[PDB]
RNA sequence: CGCGACCUCAGAUCAGACGUGGCGACCCGCUGAAUUUAAGCAUAUUAGUCAGCGGAGGAGAAGAAACUAACCAGGAUUCCCUCAGUAACGGCGAGUGAACAGGGAAGAGCCCAGCGCCGAAUCCCCGCCCCGCGGCGGGGCGCGGGACAUGUGGCGUACGGAAGACCCGCUCCCCGGCGCCGCUCGUGGGGGGCCCAAGUCCUUCUGAUCGAGGCCCAGCCCGUGGACGGUGUGAGGCCGGUAGCGGCCCCCGGCGCGCCGGGCCCGGGUCUUCCCGGAGUCGGGUUGCUUGGGAAUGCAGCCCAAAGCGGGUGGUAAACUCCAUCUAAGGCUAAAUACCGGCACGAGACCGAUAGUCAACAAGUACCGUAAGGGAAAGUUGAAAAGAACUUUGAAGAGAGAGUUCAAGAGGGCGUGAAACCGUUAAGAGGUAAACGGGUGGGGUCCGCGCAGUCCGCCCGGAGGAUUCAACCCGGCGGCGGGUCCGGCCGUGUCGGCGGCCCGGCGGAUCUUUCCCGCGCGGGGGACCGUCCCCCGACCGGCGACCGGCCGCCGCCGGGCGCAUUUCCA
RNA sequence: ACCCACCCGACCCGUCUUGAAACACGGACCAAGGAGUCUAACACGUGCGCGAGUCGGGGGCUCGCACGAAAGCCGCCGUGGCGCAAUGAAGGUGAAGGCCGGCGCGCUCGCCGGCCGAGGUGGGAUCCCGAGGCCUCUCCAGUCCGCCGAGGGCGCACCACCGGCCCGUCUCGCCCGCCGCGCCGGGGAGGUGGAGCACGAGCGCACGUGUUAGGACCCGAAAGAUGGUGAACUAUGCCUGGGC
RNA sequence: CGAAAGACUAAUCGAACCAUCUAGUAGCUGGUUCCCUCCGAAGUUUCCCUCAGGAUAGCUGGCGCUCUCGCACACGCAGUUU
RNA sequence: CCCCGGAGCCCCGCGGACGCUACGCCGCGACGAGUAGGAGGGCCGCUGCGGUGAGCCUUGAAGCCUAGGGCGCGGGCCCGGGUGGAGCCGCCGCAGGUGCAGAUCUUGGUGGUAGUAGCAAAUAUUCAAACGAGAACUUUGAAGGCCGAAGUGGAGAAGGGUU
RNA sequence: CGACUCUUAGCGGUGGAUCACUCGGCUCGUGCGUCGAUGAAGAACGCAGCUAGCUGCGAGAAUUAAUGUGAAUUGCAGGACACAUUGAUCAUCGACACUUCGAACGCACUUGCGGCCCCGGGUUCCUCCCGGGGCUACGCCUGUCUGAGCGUCGCU
């Protein structure tokens, strides 16, 4: 908000005995505006309480390991089909989840091809679903050049844009990555782990060299490897009814002693 | 999407460039489009409408298959009048309705030198694109 | 007032520092300007290093740096004396030469020629014309390369 | 008593030039508070900050060491990060507070006076010709004026310079024009103009659609274009645009080639002989301001007032002494840097008409004040004005009918139309002001019923009626699970191949310069170690990591089975 | 939940206050507006990443930014910050001890070989060992599985205590060293000051609370300062007119 | 400016008015916006140009941690008494 | 002295909820005043952003109103009907100029007071007519009155600015 | 029942909250970075067929020329134009034009007084008179012309 707003004028309060109410009033004058009501955040015309400024802290720094963190995070949730379809992607008849497709894709030029590309591996049905989302927003962005939204697509990493980026670009809900320079807020938008990606052979040869294996650097980020489990059977279920402790337990005393 | 960084897609920049249009460029805004029987003679989709343009109203409630003459091109109002396009008003007079141009389809052209030279060149550009994209 | 542990602290807003507050908003588009601007710089100069002119290998001083070595100003006169180019043309053919520079020590001045020697060694001075005089290199090492040096010119290394 | 030089001074509506005011976001020079903090206050702080005056530019200022340092030393200025809330200052309280180094952005260096040499070799203005002329210039020609020896120009300035002799190697740089060629990065520089994809297809909603299903061919078309806006609701395809190393036309820039006109005989090293520095300034004393600068950081006034192996600095006063380091008292200089004013654009996790600028509107307007100055309120009929013809009552405003509109339960301050408050209509009550909490009753308003609500669901027994089964085999498909791990793919730990090791790469302060290449160092080999990969055998976790057969089981389809069965229905 | 009736209950809220229904203030009514914010610095808590490190800025390389003024990467990856060491005003100094054997007279002092290597007491979650049971449809043999377990051990963290080491300082003492034998340098014993060491816990990011500096929860002075406008009223002087 | 009343100086005078410094400062008035749940004070200490305020103890809450054993097999602690 | 793909089960160690959003579900005890103040939870509420609901919407969004139906301890919420006429919401995250009865609060509006106070300075009006929808007030005529030439008369100055 | 009062609801008023819109703001960024005696900014007064305000312009006054564009402008009139023609209307803007105050310039601020050169009526240069035109600020520099001085000399 501007600094001079509020304090354009020049008022003074009538000091206590005029009745009123020692405010600071609107000096002089044969207008409605005068013996007002200046500065306070109270007062029409007035003075927002605590006038927001230009140097409020808006940018915020994250620790890079961290940043890969989440990225490693998100790459290895676009396998799993339940965190997919969670996360909305009607992935239902699409042939293998980490979706990765002949290098010809670079080749593209028109939408025409992107698409017919995109009906084959029976992934049209989340462009589909775009389609369906596109609609009117709520509210205020409307009168602020948001007026339109709708559905995000499938991801498609690609390792060079030999004309892919241009045929995939109409197409609404579709993103283009880099594989040599992904984004966490694309591979995981809304902060939310999941969303079906289109993989390039040439790009996911390269996610290893970039990342690297678990007993390999990344050879490409200098120095960093995967983050390590914390615990590596997940399954739960397989470690409880597992023999060697179910051996070791009481058993369970299950009665109800009611009052 | 647009990606020319000088190009604005900002409700209040285009509206207010469009209301506060000046007559010459509200000529274009105004265009309408040619029948499909134009469109495959001249090689031209549409075209900026004139005083004596013969059209139908596509759309409304005048909406109909009538070929009537254009009356006049009222740039401020971003409207034309068409020849039987009118309304009785309380005490009997016509009163010309103003049609949005665009919701009209000019089926014969008024031909002089100068939209004879216009039409030459936009169909020359579209057939540039064709071989471009061929 | 202060209340049971803390740093007794002294902040520096007393004055009126808002009037004077200096954002950061521009730093992208600032980075950006002198991004282009250096590569216009570049196709301007245009077989010539992008870097700018060639510079000394140069001893920090005090106790502290002591041990490691930057790139200095310019080389000086006696290690264009001894390495024999002479000190108006050094400038012409892309050595940094400062006059103001001492020397004290030979171990430090024979390393400062060696780079000259070595500089002009590596060099590819074009003829004034495409007619070819004397100084001016092979149309072979020309053709070869008119390309330019990316990153700083023949780069020290502690 | 003249005439003539010069000197110092006047006057011209003398000829020709310039300066004056504005703007002020940023910038340079002065000037300079007090609220305030210190819980009082006077030093301090607020602050070299507001107000005041001056002067600029597209930036300004600064800037080519009288510098840092004390190192094995760096090397103009500006800017950022750091130094550092540090050294220091301070009623040593409140509080205040730099610099060098180091890493970056950028990078560019120069010229006089003097000292000297050169016939003033220089400059300005006249006037005549040829070119050029919307940034008054070139060339030539004039016994045509003047400036200038009280010093103009070339050489030259501390990084040394000049003049000499012989060592060497050889000779393009600039401008005034006139042309002409390649339109020269947002991927054709800048400006202007004018252009360029695809449905108003079906049906169906609607006042109007832009909405909803649909459109065999793989999916209506186009899609380098599904930004945005407009158009009677919500539009990639109606229109303007949007995309594109898309088009054409203008103009202008910038750089490439040719010709002419001029200028321009422009080096380097080596040895010798000469040459060399800015005074009422430095420095001191001082008083006042200023600084983190403290026995004086910087600027001032006043007084004193220099030197030349001098002078200045070397963060505690002085003397002696060595070292180091610059060279002051003359000047120019792009760049990274700043920008709440201007012109022209782009965007937003901002505001959405008591907000956001004072100001969405005929706002610095109306209005007030002698004046300096103060300073509002105020957006929205409808898709379209189709803004109510006509009849009638009234002097008229106002009505009543009629009409327009999808609607006037949208009628020109008209979208929606809350509350306070008022009018009426309906219902109910009424001498302790009203109103309230708890508890019942009565009446209303609607809401759910029921014209039996006897509510369903399993299973069973009986009684009626109707289709094909189930059970079973047979043929096919699919699924599960299993061990023989049977056969093969798959991968963990271990051992064997030293096998990838050079046909496996990186890393290493491990080594070797027996190597190679480039100049004791750099690069590359070559050993070595660490790490990552092939070959087969063996043991073991036989692991959701899979295949193939076999087995068992399940399910579906079709074959079989026509009826004491298996269904459906009442 | 609308109205009415009746019995019982029942003073008007806000606020300052020991005390408010108060003869204490504010408040006729309704609508909209309206006050603990942001920045910086510190501290503690919590979450995440990495960990004797950590770090990201600032800068740079990748794009016309549609989304990007993002995202990514950097022998800059670390100039540098903080951290990994203190203590002294400073010149400076700077965290090891034990044991064993030998040689100097073992002199609780000086020098040479070997071994262990962050001391010890008490308490300590927890692990470990475990006599012994306690049965099995018989009399004994008897491996397997538990359940308990008296008793005994290693003892995390943490606490209390005693030792030890480093810097400052004092007191007392006796020896070593060498290019410079000196107003040189080095050690020992015993106290005592230190925001110390005694097998590390930090760094960055994020949220929370608190405390400050800022307009700093919102509203409020009397005043103070700078620069400007007014003698059309009125005060006084003067000029020129009028009136009694 | 005052034949003096601190009179008058544009309804303003024991220091005019206008704009700014200025959102001047305030240990003092006033106000300070939704629900449920759980815990729940103090007006006493010492210091203060302190007495209508701070500081510091105290009293409150929050976060915990370390252990204890009703899992037939307990040590320590108290607004008591012996 | 035999096997649960069958002991038939009050216990079943062969496999295991109707139950198991393990931030879930279930059982036993105990307890519950509260200013200032603190903390927790809010499927309480407001506005905007990334996600997400093949959400809703001209076959009617937001808002508004409702002696209609309900839910919740409560913040609040959901449905019916009316009105309206174009946009709007649920969930997961993030963000804040986020919730009012008070401030002699600010801006706007509205009451009671109230058809009340009030329309009393300076002696004065009456009759007829005209116009006119309409006359206490205009105009004309007639009468009765006042200002009483230091004027309520006739002309300027300043000031106004078309009166 | 009566009037009045209170309560609730219906409908109508008053009032303009709410919601929905937004040719306006606010913030951040980019590029450029240009006023003036050749008369600036600012002010004044003018100018439309009907026009008061805002805007736009300057006695050529809601504009002239030129170039681009290619049929309007439109509240109503009127008109033009041949929109097969420099051609309506917009845009650009290079030519032209630009009243009075204002640094503000003959001197004054009445809008008052002038001087000096030339031109037309007036004369027949007769000066008057009238009208038109061009000059007439201060400071300062380079030159130019006229000079001043018991300033310093020389010759006579
Ligand atoms: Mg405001
Ligand atoms: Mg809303
Ligand atoms: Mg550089
Ligand atoms: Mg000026
Ligand atoms: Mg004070
Ligand atoms: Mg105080
Ligand atoms: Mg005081
Ligand atoms: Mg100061
Ligand atoms: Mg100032
Ligand atoms: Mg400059
Ligand atoms: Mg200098
Ligand atoms: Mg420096
Ligand atoms: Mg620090
Ligand atoms: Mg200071
Ligand atoms: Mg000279
Ligand atoms: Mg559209
Ligand atoms: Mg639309
Ligand atoms: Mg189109
Ligand atoms: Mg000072
Ligand atoms: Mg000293
Ligand atoms: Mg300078
Ligand atoms: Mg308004
Ligand atoms: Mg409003
Ligand atoms: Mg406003
Ligand atoms: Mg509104
Ligand atoms: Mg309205
Ligand atoms: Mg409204
Ligand atoms: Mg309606
Ligand atoms: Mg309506
Ligand atoms: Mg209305
Ligand atoms: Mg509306
Ligand atoms: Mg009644
Ligand atoms: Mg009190
Ligand atoms: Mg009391
Ligand atoms: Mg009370
Ligand atoms: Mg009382
Ligand atoms: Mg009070
Ligand atoms: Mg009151
Ligand atoms: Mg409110
Ligand atoms: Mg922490
Ligand atoms: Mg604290
Ligand atoms: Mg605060
Ligand atoms: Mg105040
Ligand atoms: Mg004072
Ligand atoms: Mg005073
Ligand atoms: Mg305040
Ligand atoms: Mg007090
Ligand atoms: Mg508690
Ligand atoms: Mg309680
Ligand atoms: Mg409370
Ligand atoms: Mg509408
Ligand atoms: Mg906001
Ligand atoms: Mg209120
Ligand atoms: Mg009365
Ligand atoms: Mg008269
Ligand atoms: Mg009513
Ligand atoms: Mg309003």
């Amino acid at each position: 908000v501007s600094e001079l707003a509020g304090h354009q004028t020049s008022a003074e309060s009538w000091g206590t005995g005029r009745a009123v109410a020692r405010i600071p009033r609107v000096r002089g004058g044969g207008t409605h505006r005068s013996g007002q009501g200046a500065f306070g955040n109270m007062c029409r015309g007035g003075r927002m309480f605590a006038p927001t400024k230009t140097w409020r802290r808006w940018h915020r720094r994250v620790n890079t390991t961290q940043k890969r963190y989440a990225i490693c995070s998100a790459l290895a949730a676009s396998a799993l089909p339940a965190l997919v379809m969670s996360k909305g992607h009607r992935i239902e008849e699409v042939p293998e989840l980490p979706l990765v497709v002949e290098d010809k894709v670079e080749g593209y030029k028109k939408t025409k091809e992107a698409v017919l590309l995109l009906k084959k591996l029976k992934a049209w049905n989340d462009i589909k679903k775009v389609y369906a989302s596109q609609r009117m927003r709520a509210g205020k962005g409307k009168m602020r050049n948001r007026r339109r939204i709708q559905r995000r697509g499938p991801c498609v990493i690609y390792n060079e844009d030999n004309g892919i980026v241009k045929a995939f670009r109409n197409i609404p809900g579709i993103t283009l990555l880099n594989v040599t320079k992904l984004n966490i807020l694309k591979l995981a938008p809304g902060g939310h782990v999941g969303r079906f990606c289109i993989w390039t052979e040439s790009a996911f040869r390269k996610l290893d060299d970039l990342y690297g294996t678990w007993r390999k650097a990344a050879s490409l980020k200098s120095n960093y490897n995967l983050p390590m489990h914390k615990m590596l059977n997940t399954d739960l279920s397989r470690i409880l009814k597992s023999p060697e402790i179910q051996r070791a337990l009481r058993a369970p005393r299950k009665k109800i002693h009611r009052r | 999407m647009k990606f020319n960084p000088f190009v604005t897609s900002d409700r209040s920049k285009n509206r207010k460039r469009h209301f506060n249009a000046p007559s010459h460029i509200r000529r274009k805004i105004m265009s309408s489009p040619l029948s499909k029987e134009l469109r495959q003679k001249y090689n031209v989709r549409s075209m900026p409408i004139r005083k004596d343009d013969e059209v139908q109203v596509v759309r409304g409630h005048y909406k109909g298959q009538q070929i009537g003459k254009v009356v006049q091109v009222y740039r401020k109002k971003y409207v034309i009048y068409i020849e039987r396009v009118q309304r009785e008003k309380a005490n009997g007079t016509t009163v010309h309705v103003g049609i949005h141009p665009s919701k009209v389809v000019i089926t014969r052209l008024k031909l002089d030198k100068d939209r004879k030279k216009i039409l030459e060149r936009k169909a020359k550009s579209r057939q540039v694109g064709k071989e471009k994209g061929k | 007032a202060p209340s049971r542990n803390g740093m007794i602290l002294k902040p520096h807003f007393h004055k009126d520092w808002q009037r004077r507050v200096a954002t950061w908003f521009n730093q992208p588009a600032r980075k950006i300007r002198r991004r282009k601007a250096r590569q216009a710089r570049a196709r301007r100069i245009a077989p010539r290093p992008a870097s700018g002119p060639l510079r000394p290998i140069v001893r920090c001083p005090t106790v502290r740096y002591h041990t490691k070595v930057r790139a200095g100003r310019g080389f000086s006169l006696e290690e264009l004396r001894v390495a024999g180019i002479h000190k108006k043309v050094a400038r012409t053919i892309g050595i940094s030469v400062d006059p103001r520079r001492r020397n004290k020590s030979t171990e430090s001045l024979q390393a400062n020629v060696q780079r000259l020697k070595e500089y002009r060694s590596k060099l590819v001075l074009f003829p004034r014309k495409p007619s070819a005089p004397k100084k001016g290199d092979s149309s072979a090492e020309e053709l070869k390369l008119a390309t330019q040096l990316t990153g700083p010119v023949m780069p020290i290394r502690n």
